[PDB]
Parts: structure tokens; sequence; C-alpha cells
């Protein structure tokens, strides 16, 4: 749960390059695939169970 | 002959090639239509 995007898998480290004004990532589903933590500034990666 | 025939021309094997092309795009277009709102809020169930 970060900010309200509730959900169900599995969290592991990304070496994806966000941006400063980018927050979320995305494939091609209109699906969340990369999150950003809240409290800590840390890019990381959601894949189904 | 019909191997340098078969070299020489890239698109002799046509009929196959349209067989395994068509039941790509058929997945493709099937997984791309979920991000469709269909008239809602939002595509998202949890979201809603």
């Amino acid at each position: 749960n970060f900010n309200g995007l509730t959900g169900t898998g599995v969290l592991t480290e990304s070496n994806k390059k966000f941006l400063p004004f980018q927050q979320f990532g995305r494939d091609i589903a209109d699906t969340t695939d990369a999150v950003r933590d809240p409290q800590t500034l840390e890019i990381l990666d959601i894949t189904p169970c | 002959k019909i191997q340098d025939s078969l070299s020489s021309t890239p698109s002799a094997l046509g009929k196959l090639q349209d067989v395994v092309n068509h039941n790509a795009q058929a997945l493709n277009t099937l997984v791309k239509q979920l991000s469709s709102k269909f008239g809602a809020i939002s595509s998202v169930l949890n979201d809603i």
C-alpha cells in the first residue's frame, strides 16, 4: 500500500532510472509496474505472485 | 537450384509466416483492450 495503491505481489530491488518529477511506472495495461517509497527515496519493483 | 532459390528469395515462405503472425496480434489486442475504461471512472478495479 503506497498512498492508496492497494495491490498484491512481491517487492524487489529495482534499477530503473526515474526522474525527479516522475513517481510511477507502467507497462502497457494502465497498471502500476514500479512505485517509489514515500518515506525513503528509492525505486521498488512490483511483480505478481 | 531449390536451395539457391530459397536462400535468395526472402518471401518464399509467406504462407507459414502469416499463420504465426495472425496468432500474436490477436493476443496483443486482447491484452491491450484491458486499458479501456468502457465508460467507467477508471480501468483499475482496486482504484474503484
